[PDB]
Parts: C-alpha cells; structure tokens; sequence
DNA sequence: TTAGACAAT
DNA sequence: TTGTCTAA
C-alpha cells in the first residue's frame, strides 16, 4: 500500500512535503501522512558553475605608401556614402601601417 | 528473432496510472469498477469509473471528466499474454486509468 | 588596447573638461638596458589587477542535510572551488597558487560570511506592478579557517599542486530556501590581491620603434601617476605621458598639461586621417589654460567672460 | 583528423559563448583566400588587359586621378574578392548553412563569401546575395550614424 | 517544372508582339492571373475578416452582464454582418450599389453598413432580440464585399475602373490607403531570448527568458513571458491593460489542472532527470504554492482571483474563482481552448527556459526571419473591430449608468430601444485608424507599435503602386533607434525578402519588400485529423510513455498544441512522411505546412523538437522537391535545414533535396525589372529600385 | 483523521465477472501492445509479431492497409500495471 | 554623499 | 544624454 515517489513529495497523495522543522517527523498537509525527518539524509543537491573551461591584413594592391615608400598597400572597401555615389576604399600599408582613405 | 502468433480473443482489462508514484508494494488493496446505467445512448461505452479502497486514501479513475487522459482515445491499448508453450500472443482490449485520490468538497 | 574615439572623446576634452574620463592610459618608455628589461618583464605582471573570476575554473556546491541531535539539524554546504592551473596565465603578478589560497583562507571566507549573515537576516508574491513604465480628438592552515566562524565545520585544501579548496558552511535550518550558489558566485567576482590603485592592465608588447631602437612602451590602462615613480631605475620616466589632463595638471603642471591637450586633440583628429595644423591646437590649449586651471568651453565656462551680450 | 572531426570542432567553435576561437577561424580563411586574390590580379591587371594605358580610357581615368581607383577596376575586370561583413566573413545561420545553397559547415571559400566573379561577366546568385549584404552594411551604418 | 505551380506561365524571353496586334485594345474576358497574385495577402485576408473570422470573433466575446437596480441585465452578440456598400435609405436612384469610382471622384469613403444581433436578457431569462446598426466600416476593393467582385474586365471598364484591377486598398475620404504588412513575432511558439534588460524587472531575475506571441483564431493577440530566476524559480509576466502582472509558475500550473503535485513535478523534468538542482528548483516552485494552504485547484483559483480581482475590472458579483479563469482565458495561452493543453504548453515553455539557462540550447534570434511572420490586413481589421464591439457594450453600460443618475422613471425596458440609440456609434472611431494610421486601443492588440499602420497607396506610376502590396515593414518604432542589428540582411531571407529592394535613408533595412516567389499564407483550414495522424505514426502522446527514455525523444508542437514525443530514431521517418503527405496533397495535410525537424546533436544548438505550423499570416515560397518532382511550399524555418540548389549543375545525390524554380527567385518584383542586375554594383540596384518609384 | 473512503456513485454500479484469466505464473509473459486508433484488431489474426527489433508485418483489413511496422521494445518498468480479476475473491 | 532640476543637440 | 547645480 506504499508508492515510490521522490523523497520531497508525499507517497499517498502527490502533494509536496514541507521542509523539516522543529519536530522529528514531517507530515503532509492535505492528508496528514508522517514521514521521518531522518529519511532526508540522502537529499543531496549539486550545482556546478563553470567560469573558464579547460595576419596578412587583406588583399594587397601595388600602391606606394606616403610615409615608408613600400611598393604595396593592403586595401579594404566600405560603401560609406549614400547609394547615390561611390565606394570608399581604405588602404593600409604593409610595413608601417599608415591608413588613408580614398572616396571613389 | 522470436515470433508470436497473434490470436485476438475478444472484458476490457483495466490498467492503472497512479498520480502519486508506482505501485511497487501490492498488499491489501481493494479494486472495484463502476459502469453507467443507460446503455442505450452511445455514451455508456465510455462511462466507466474505477475505485481503489485503501485504509488511508481512496483513489478514483474516470474516462470522461477533466483530467481523464487522452492516450486511450487517440491510441488503442492492448494486452499481450504469450502462452509460451503454445506460443500465441493472445490479445485483449484494455483501458488505462489515471487515478486521483479523493479528499472532500 | 582601445581608447575613446570620435566626437565624444573630443567632447570630453573640450566641452566638458572632464576630471573623470573613461579608459585613461599612460605611457612610459623603458630605459632599454639589460637590467631594466629583466625587471620590466616582471613589472608587466605586477602592475595588473587580478579578479577571482579570472583564475577560477569552477565552483561546486553540494548542499545536504544533517541531523545529529533531537534538536540540532544542519544544512551541510560543501563548497568546492577548482582553480585554473598556473600554466594558463603567465600575465598576472606571478600568482603561484599558494597566493590565491592565502587570499581565500585570509579574507575570502570572512567576505563570504558577511554576505551569508546579510542574506540570512531576512519575488514569490503576486505583485501586479501598477504601471507599465514604458485621447479622443475630433480633428480628422585548517585551524585558522575553523576559527573564522563556528559554521565552518570542515576545511580541506589541496596541498601537492594547490588547485582546490573545500569548506562546509554548516548553517542551521530556516523557513526560506537558501540561495547559496548565487552568493558564492556574486562574491567570487572580487579582486584577489595586488590590485594597484586605479591601474587595471599593462602592456609592454608594444615594442614600437622609429629608428629600429626597440623602444618598449608600458601602454597601461590605468590612472595612477605616483605609482610609477618608484620604478625609476627601470622605466624612462623622463618621457612619461598620459591621456588625463587633470592628472598631469595636478602632478607636473598647467604648463605640462598644456602640451597634452594639444597632443590629444591631434591624436583624436589623426586617427581619422585629418591633419589639423598645430597653430590651431596651440591656440586652443593656450586659451583653456589661460586662468591657470583647465577650464571647459561649455555654458559653465562663459561665466568667466566679461560682456553679457555674448553670454 | 578527417573532415567529420574538423567539421565537428568548427561546429564546437561555433555555437559557443566565447566567439573567440571562431573569429580566429575567420582570420585563417580570410588570410589564405587573400593569397588567391592577389595572384589573379597579378595575372590579369597589368599586362592582361585588352587595351592598355594610355590607350585604355579607364586606366587613364584611374591613374591620372580623374575618378575611381585600382580597386574598382580590379573588381570590374578581376574578382570582387572576399566579402568582409562587419570586419568578418558573412554570418553562418543557426544551422551552420552560410546560405541555403550550401551544405552545413562547408569548407569551400565560396561558401563564406569569396566571390571570385567579376562585374564584366556577372556574379552568380549566391555571390549576389553576399554582395548585397555587404552593400546594406555600409548603407545602414551611414544612415544610422 | 510542375504544371500548376503559378510560374509555369513564365516566358523564356520577351516578345514585344503584344503591342502590335489586332487584339490590342480589345479587353480580355478575364483578368490576368499574374497581377492578381500580388494582392492575395490583402484581399484573402480581408475576406477572412468579414465572414468567417467575424463569426468566430463574436463567439469569443463573453455575455456582457452588468447590474441594474436589483436586476442583472445580460447582453450578448449572436451574429454580426457587414453589408456590401449601397446608397443610404431615402434615396431616389436607379442602381442601389455604390462603386469605388464614385467614392474617389466625390471625395467620400467607400464603406459598408455594419449591424449585429444583440440578445438582451434580464435576470437570466431572455426577453427579446434586437437587430442593431452599429455603424459603418470600410470595405476593401475587389474583396467579397466590394461591388467590383467577380467582374470581367469589359464590365469593369464600364464602371470607370481599369482592366487588371487588383484590389487591396481602402478608399478613406477619397484617398486610397493600403495597410502595410508589419513584422510580428512568430505566433504560438516559444522564442527563447537572452536579453539583459530583463534583469531590472524584479529582485532576482536573470537575463534569460522565453516569450510567446499568442493569437486566438486571428482576432485576439496577447504576449506572455517566462523568466528564469537566480534561484531556479520561474516567474511569468504579462501586461493586461497597462498593468504588469507578476505570477509565479507554480500558481499557474496549479490553477490550470487538477493534477497532484507529483505529476506537475514529473512534467517539468522529462528530459533532465539526473539533474539535482533542477528537481530541487521545480520542487520549490510547487512548495511556494503549498505555503498559502492552496492545496486544491479551487483554492489556488480562489487566491488568484482574490489578489488579481481589482485590476481585471470584473463585476462586483463574480466569485474569486470566476475572476481567476478570466485571466487564464484572456491572458495565458489563448490559442489553446482546453486548460489541459495550456498546461503542457507551459511545461514546454518552461523546459525550453531550463535548457536555455543551463546553456544546452542557444538563443532564438528575435530579429531573424526564422522567428517572424507578417501581420496581414485581415488581422488588423478583425482585432480592432472586436475591440470596438466590446467598447460598444461598455458604452451601453455607461449609458445605463448615465440614465440611472438624475433618476428617470427607470421601469422595465419592454423593447425600449433608446439606450441603443443613445449608445456610441463606431463610424468615426473606426474611421480614425484608417484616416490617420493611429491605433488608439486600450488593449494594444498585442502589438508592439502604435502608429504607421495605414500608408497611402500613392500611384505616381505602377512600379510605385505594386510596391505597397509587397512591402514588409519591420517596425515604425525602430526608425528612431540607433540600432544596426535589426537592419542587417541575414541569410535566412534567401528568397523571402529581397536583398536589393529597400530604401536607402532612415528606412534602409526596415522597409523590406517581398520577393516574386514568396507568398503569404492566408488560407485557414482545420487541423482536427492531424493529431490522430501523428499518433498513427510514431508519435506517442503526452500521457503515455515513449518506449525509449526521455531525452531520446523530441517534443511535437502542432500549432502550439503539445502533441507527443517522437522517438529519436523515428523522427526522420515522420518528417519525410509528412513532407510526402504535404506535396502530394494527402490526408488533409495543408500544402502550406512546415515540418521543421530541429535535430539533436549534443551541442548547444537550437532547442530540438519536431515543430509543425499550420497557421495563416506566415511566409512561404515554392521550390521544387527533387525526389518527387513536385512543387513544395517551403516556409521560413524549413529552408534553414534544407539543401536547396539553384542550378541543374549544382544538384547532387544524397546532399541536395530541393531546387529553386527559376534562379532569379531571390529578387523582388520591382527588382526583377532592372536589366542585367548581376552586372552593376549593388547600391546601384538599390538606388534604381527607388528611382523607378519616382 | 477522517479519510473519505467513498461509496457514492449516482449513475453507476458494480460489475459481473468476465472471461479474462486470473492466473499469472512463470508460464506467462505480460506484453503491453499499444496499437493505433484505426488499427482493426483482427488484422494480424494469423500473422506473427516480433519480440526483438522490428518487422513490417501485413494484415487482412483491405489488403492495401497491410503495411504496419511493429516496434519491439525493452521493459520500461512501466507504471501501468495489469489488474487480473481473481476467482477466489468476489 | 547622493537624488531632483535645468539646458542642448 | 551629459554634466554640473541644488537640496536633503
Ligand atoms: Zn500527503
Ligand atoms: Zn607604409
């Protein structure tokens, strides 16, 4: 006449057993079914919080740098104006990394 | 690769679904089932109530009210027996009852 | 590392005359001798801060239940910290893990017990908050840890390679359900040790050079100017610099925070390729430091002016 | 390692809260397909043109500073090159398909935006969608800020 | 290509012969079936919202019962109809009908008479039925209520219209105004969000959370929320007339069902059974309910209708249990009828939150088109008209209270029919929404914006006039923000929104336009046989146990109805079986259904399941299913897992399962008029698309 | 305290005995077949069912309905248990 | 030492 | 949206 449930619930109704308190048996509320407080010795709850577990700068074009005079500069495009005109080209030198922009 | 001769023989064997846990320790527990009077209209074919007498609580199981499960209407439930010497899995119509303990009003 | 770019850096230079900017750096070259490089490779580690969430791999909380008398009932809270190994950080204050365990055993447990006694002195309600908060018109040592508090009943620390820690904060029973793991997480975002006053991060991997001179630069991210004056035998403090106008204005002077306003406006305009001539910048820096203090150009800077029609 | 395990570890570099091992894999396609982007332009831009400077009009508008640059004409008569979207390759979906034409976590450079088709002979509909992502990026970033 | 696919009439090349023929200028005897596909989403949505949806939206208005002086008066609408536009009574004319061309030329509104059957009853006994003229509502042209329905082009020229007249537009004071299709969140679906703004909504909230946009038969719309907390407790927040309600989860799950607490425990831990923190947290949610002694369902309902009673504005004579099922019927999962299926939906929305918070499933992107659908003009008519009917009944109550002050003779009514005459007339409060675009509703209609609804169908040319019927507007509130994430072209819009066809200024990225192939689902059919169909396949339902363990089974969500648990080794065999049932038009599967099989991989990918969508107001587009050779309506979330191909060269065996119809399907209508679009740079195409509209 | 132990049922009443057996020993093996809704219970009347793996077994309903797949599972320790009416107890 | 108040694009 | 000014 006994049912196997989780230890946190009554085994005759299905209702929730309260926390242990100032007595030696914890009882359900809606039926009055006493269970030993001593039976919660295997009520173990684990929780693990894991904090911390376990280039060539684009294509090049053979353009001379303003500062260092290197023969090539890496380029990147970005259409920064409206859709009416242009395409703004960003350059970056290979050696000394001097970045200038052209607006066409 | 075992086989079994499917010998459908026909009565509706009840199956129980406890809302408390598994009935793992059977003892002195009385089971009685109830059926509606008017078998004329086709609602009597589903009206059935199973009652469970225990000294502590009483468990009741419907087929129609709120909380009656939908597994035995959107799907059929059968029971195999498999008389092993003869090797025939003889099959009965069955129902599943989700029992709920009765308290008060 | 990053700085503040665009208009709002120029706003917080000119329009605000900000005493508290976000991300101030400072920059000191290294003396570039043999002993100074050896000392400064460790000084890079020493001037950083280290938070506890930086070297901690995982926290393990194992709440249990314990009843030992007819009255005494106890909630066993076996906290366990797994620290990340020493090989996975060679950037922070030479933290051999006995140092972070000493952090633990000295002050982290008291920092934890103050939080537990703040919470234990004590969302589950139907609140119906009366606003949504965001018109008809007709137009259209184990003994030290045990004596920290009586609640700590067990202590076990790792000894061979000092990578973990175990306590047992044995609280009594209470009516609410206690949220231990939230306290242990939110308390474990506190700074460990040797966090220098206001300096977060240092980088001397900027080995930049104009004449292949290998001029190592402590490109820090924090603002403490007399912090670096003890390291004069290693750093070349003669060509020190910062972003902050007020820090050098209170350390070196209004004539040396007059040549930092000019350099910073030139750097903000020079990120974006714009070349502003130095005569304009020198005129602005000689206007703002005219009264001897670093004034803004806002509404609260025209109260100094004389003619009220312009005001 | 076989391609199933490599595809598994790039699925694992994806789908994670770090996004620091994954952005590194962007910078290893994008530095290796920008070695096939320079070799084609050395094959076709100086001495591969039909009519050359000064007899070429477009080279005279480019090189004498009238309009354009040697990036617009390399997009006209050679590849469009890598599509960089917000500094990186265009985004994978929630299923690892970078675009519904392509297999989940496909290794080919075409799958991640390397266009390699010019405007002189047109671009196929995957690269046209990638190029419209890159156009709307700049247009939105101008229109907002 | 499949014959019957709407795109079999696509020309190989242009002809230029149709402008030098004897047949030119003779009207054809039927309209063109290519220009009439562009207002299906407008006309077929307004056709639902006047006959079927109005009959289903007067069933969901409760019997309005108030208190007379010691008598209870009950009002209920039985049936409301919208008559097609005629002349007013007392008019000497020859043809009683009114056509749109009169309403354009005379600068009037093209509108239809509205009337209803209100069934008044005092003290529980009926004493009459009244047929009451509520007001005038606008009529969409070429709908089932316009007078231009079913006309041939030669009889349509005769009434001053045009041949190939597609409807879709309201004449409001002489100015034609379309309703633009906004973007709304995907209806009846748990959208797992990670939004750190939600941390400030309570004392222990997390950045995590699962939202749901619930809509009940195209006339109601309510957003709800779930929140994971620092404890492991789950809250549940929902606004009801500008009142943010806080409701814990266990209170909801106890107020819904009569189950014992071990079953409510069991339903929330199905996949994660070896987790200790999870079982602890879903114990604590139920214990919070236990703390007040609310052990039964009736006692939980008593407590909830005790605490929430004053803000729900229920009458003084309801019990607490009756004002508790007034907030579970009109706020929480209103697309479900039964409280049993509301329960197993909150269990799935809770398990998705528990898998999100533990990092076992990734965020569903709210701005992606996978998790989005459109708000057609059938919703915004029907929701607003339902709300104005409820406002009309509340005005009748205020009219009785105005009669009771300065106390009248105040006897029985006896078909008095003066309070209805003194009642409010919803001509002008229904005209204001169209004539300005401003939605002044006390509900909010479950929406996210307030203005920008009706936009003038401008007609400067025909390129501009087509575009208003293909416009998909992201939001008229995002134009003020400084965001870029909502304005980003994403690869999930391959063929459902056009890449090039957008404006360039402040609305760049917001005002998207549909493609040519993409079409909005407007058909509303009945999914009554599909649960029994699924359970005849491997779907073991909720109550029984699948025969492998859980976490080796998939949830099934048949339009917000939790159905069952597909075994993991039988989920492809149900996905391809439902696709074969879809493209072959078998077994009452709609041809516009989604069979989305998000698989299990063990990595924190999308939250796995076998989702099935049958709703209206979605986006769908045809492909060719390669293994069948037949045209398949792929939805927005199916093609994120399908290997569609473009060219017959790029089709492989084993890898490829579909193929687009014609390879320029990704482009709009307006962007398919640019010659050689693949040769010029893409802002040039994006500029030409808004040049041709000027 | 006061347990209910109900005996009240207004339209219902108890039952006579039926033809299902009562004796379960080592010779019987309880199988729990879960069949579809439109599964006619006479279809496999001469056919076999698998006890391990799966098998696509035919029926006799119309000859063309016959494709049924049978999934042979492991014991779940299922919570549904059988009630066999014994003849010693009325 | 920290919250309302006041002006600008 | 800043940033300082005023009052508790
Ligand atoms: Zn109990
Ligand atoms: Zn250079």
């Amino acid at each position: 006449s006994s049912f196997q449930s989780d230890l946190d619930f009554c085994s005759d109704c299905g209702s929730v057993l309260p926390l242990p308190g100032a007595q030696d048996t914890v009882t359900c509320i809606r039926c009055g079914f006493n269970i030993n407080v001593r039976d919660f010795e295997g009520k173990v709850v684990k929780t693990s919080v894991v904090f911390h577990q376990l280039e060539c700068q684009g294509p090049v074009v053979d353009r001379r740098c303003p500062r260092c005079g290197h023969e090539g500069m890496a380029y990147h495009t970005r259409q920064m104006r409206s859709a009416d005109e242009g395409q703004t080209v960003f350059y970056t030198c290979t050696n000394c990394k001097f970045q200038e922009k052209e607006d066409s | 690769l075992p086989s079994a001769r499917w010998q459908y023989c026909g009565q509706r064997a009840v199956l129980v679904q406890f809302s408390n846990g598994k009935l793992q320790s059977p003892g002195n527990m009385r089971f009685t089932l109830y059926e509606n009077k008017d078998s004329t209209n086709p609602r009597k074919r589903n009206q059935r109530i199973l009652a469970a007498e225990t000294d502590r609580l009483s468990y009741v199981g419907n087929n129609f009210g709120t909380g009656a499960l939908k597994c035995n209407t959107l799907c059929r439930h059968f029971v195999g027996i498999l008389n092993k010497t003869s090797g025939q899995m003889e099959v009965y119509d069955a129902e599943l009852f989700n029992m709920q303990p009765l308290f008060s009003d | 590392m990053n700085v503040t770019l665009g208009i709002p850096r120029l706003r917080e230079i000119l329009m605000v005359a900000s005493a508290n900017i976000k991300t101030p750096m400072m920059s000191v070259p290294v003396l570039n001798t043999k002993k100074a490089l050896k000392r400064v490779k460790s000084l890079k580690k020493q001037l950083t801060r280290v938070c506890l969430g930086e070297v901690l791999q995982k926290i393990d909380v194992q709440e249990s239940f314990c009843m030992e008398e007819k009255q005494n009932k106890f909630q066993v809270y076996q906290l366990r910290f797994q620290f990340l190994p020493h090989a996975y950080y060679q950037q922070e204050k030479c933290l051999r893990p006995e140092d972070i365990l000493r952090f633990m055993e000295t002050r982290f447990f008291k920092l934890l017990m103050e939080s537990i006694k703040k919470k234990n002195n004590k969302r589950n309600v139907n609140t119906r908050r009366a606003t949504q908060r965001d018109e008809e018109g007709h137009i259209v040592r184990v003994q030290a840890v045990r004596e920290i508090h009586p609640f700590i009943d067990d202590y076990q620390y790792d000894t061979e390679e000092s990578l973990w820690c175990q306590v047992t904060v044995k609280l009594p029973l209470m009516k609410i359900n206690f949220d231990m793991s939230s306290l242990v997480v939110s308390l474990a975002h506190g700074a460990v040790i040797y966090a220098t006053k206001g300096i977060t991060r240092c980088l001397l991997n900027e080995t930049t050079n104009n004449k292949n001179e290998k001029e190592l630069v402590l490109n820090t991210e924090g603002i403490n100017l007399p912090e670096l004056f003890k390291y004069a035998e290693v750093l070349d403090l003669r060509r020190l610099y910062s972003n902050d106008i007020h820090a050098i204005a209170n350390t070196y002077g209004i004539e040396a925070a007059l040549r930092v306003i000019e350099k910073e406006i030139k750097d903000v305009f020079a990120v974006y390729g714009i070349a502003v001539d130095p005569r304009h910048l020198s005129l602005v820096a000689d206007y703002m430091c005219f009264e001897g203090v670093y004034k803004p150009l806002n509404r609260f800077g025209i109260r100094s002016n004389s003619s009220p029609l312009q005001q | 390692a076989s391609y199933d395990e490599v595809r598994g570890k790039w699925q694992d570099a994806h789908l994670g809260k770090d996004q620091r091992d994954f952005n590194m894999i962007d910078l290893k396609f994008k530095e290796e397909v920008n070695h096939y982007s320079n070799e084609i332009n050395k094959a076709c831009m100086p001495f591969g043109l039909h009519r050359q400077f000064p007899e070429n009009s477009l080279q005279m508008m480019v090189q004498s500073g009238a309009k354009g640059s040697t990036v617009n004409t390399m997009q006209i008569s050679c590849l469009l090159g890598q599509i960089e979207l917000e500094g990186r390759r265009p985004p994978l979906m929630a299923s690892g398909k970078s675009l519904p034409c392509f297999e989940p976590y496909e290794f080919t450079p075409r799958a991640g935006g390397f266009v390699t088709g010019r405007f002189l002979t047109g671009i196929k509909p995957p690269e046209f969608f990638f190029h419209c992502m890159a156009g709307r990026e700049g247009l939105v970033d101008t229109a907002v800020k | 290509m499949d014959p019957g696919s709407r795109w079999r009439n696509l020309p190989s090349g242009p002809s230029l012969k149709h402008l030098t023929d004897p047949s030119y200028g003779i009207p054809r005897e039927q309209q063109k079936a290519a220009l009439q596909e562009l207002t299906r989403a407008h006309v077929e949505s307004f056709n639902y919202a006047v006959h079927e949806g109005l009959g289903l939206a007067v069933q969901a208005i409760p019997p309005f019962e108030f208190a007379f002086k010691d008598e209870r008066i009950s009002f209920t609408i039985l049936d409301a109809v919208i008559s097609p536009p005629t002349v007013p009574k007392g008019t000497i004319c020859k043809e009683a009908n009114v056509y749109p061309a009169e309403c354009r030329g005379r600068r009037s509104t093209y509108r239809g008479k509205l009337t209803a059957d209100i069934n008044w009853a005092v003290n529980g006994i009926s004493k009459g039925i009244i047929k009451q003229f509520l007001g005038y509502v606008p009529i969409m042209v070429k709908s089932k209520l316009c007078n231009l329905r079913n006309l041939p082009p030669q009889a349509l020229i005769e009434h001053h219209e045009e041949a190939e007249e597609m409807g879709g537009y309201f004449i409001i004071n002489g100015i034609e105004k379309v309703i633009r299709m906004l973007i709304m969140p995907r209806r009846n679906f748990p959208i797992a969000m990670i939004r750190p703004k939600w941390k400030t909504r309570g004392p222990g909230y997390t950045q995590y959370g699962v939202s749901m946009h619930c809509v009940r038969e195209e006339h109601s719309a309510v957003n709800m929320n779930l929140h994971y907390l620092e404890n492991g407790t789950v809250m549940l927040n929902f606004i009801y007339r500008k009142e943010l309600f806080f409701l814990p989860l266990g209170f909801a799950l106890k107020a819904l069902v009569s189950f014992s607490d071990y079953q409510i425990f069991q339903e929330l831990i199905k996949g994660k059974e070896d987790d200790s923190f999870l079982r602890n947290s879903v114990s604590q949610m139920l214990r919070i309910v236990m703390e007040e002694g609310c052990s039964t369902q009736k006692q939980v309902l008593n407590y909830l209708g005790e605490c929430f009673r004053v803000k729900l504005n229920v009458p003084d004579w309801y019990p607490n249990e009756q004002a508790a099922e007034f907030l579970f019927n009109q706020c929480i999962c209103i697309h479900l009828k039964s409280n049993t299926e509301k329960f197993y939906m909150l269990c799935l929305m809770t398990r998705k939150l528990f898998a999100l918070a533990k990092g076992e499933c990734m965020e569903d992107n709210p701005d992606s088109l996978v998790n989005q659908e459109v708000l057609t003009p059938g919703q915004l008519f029907l929701m607003f008209l339902k709300e104005k009917l409820e406002g009309w009944l509340v005005s009748i109550k205020i009219a009785f209270d105005k009669k009771a002050q300065k106390t009248s003779v105040s006897m029985n009514t006896d078909n008095l029919m003066r309070i209805f005459t003194m009642g409010i007339d919803l001509t002008k409060p229904f005209e204001y929404l169209f004539a300005t675009g401003n939605l002044r509703s006390k509900t909010g209609l479950g929406l996210l914006q307030d203005s920008g609804l009706c936009v003038v169908a401008d007609k400067l040319n025909f390129i501009r006039y087509l575009s208003h019927f293909r416009c998909v507007h992201r939001g008229a509130d995002f134009a003020k923000m400084r965001t870029t994430t909502v304005r980003r072209l994403l690869p999930e819009s391959w063929g459902f929104l056009c890449p090039v066809h957008t404006p360039d200024g402040e609305p760049c990225g917001l005002m998207n336009h549909l493609t040519a192939v993409c079409e909005v689902v407007t058909q509303f059919v009945y999914t009554a046989s599909i649960p029994a169909l699924l359970c005849n396949l491997g779907v073991t339902p909720i109550d029984g146990a699948p025969h492998r363990s859980y976490s080796e089974c998939y949830p099934v969500l048949l339009d917000g109805v939790m159905v069952g648990w597909v075994d993991k080794d039988l989920a492809p065999g149900i996905a391809d079986s439902l696709r074969h049932f879809k493209v072959l038009r078998e077994k009452r599967i709609p041809p516009w259904m989604e069979v989305v099989l998000i698989p299990m991989t063990g990595k924190p990918s999308l939250y796995p399941g076998l989702f099935l969508f049958t709703t209206p107001c979605r986006l769908v587009r045809p492909v060719q299913n390669l293994a069948l050779g037949k045209e398949e309506l792929i939805g927005t979330m199916e093609q994120i897992f399908m290997n569609v191909a473009i060219f017959e060269d790029e089709v492989f065996a084993g890898v490829t399962t579909h193929q687009e119809l014609f390879p320029h399907s990704l482009l709009s209508v307006i962007a398919n008029f640019i010659p050689f679009s693949d040769h010029n740079q893409s802002p040039r195409n994006m500029y030409q698309c808004q040049m041709g509209k000027q | 305290s006061c347990p209910p132990n109900f005996t009240a049922k207004p339209p219902a009443s108890e039952s006579p005995r039926f033809s299902l057996e009562a004796l379960t020993g080592p010779d019987t093996e309880l199988w729990l077949i879960q069949a579809p809704a439109d599964f006619a219970p006479e279809c496999f009347n001469g056919r076999h069912v698998p006890l391990s793996g799966s098998q696509i077994v035919k029926g006799k309903l119309a000859g063309k309905r016959h494709r049924y797949r049978v999934l042979s599972s492991c014991p779940q320790a299922g919570e549904a248990t059988l009630l066999a009416p014994s003849t010693e107890a009325g």
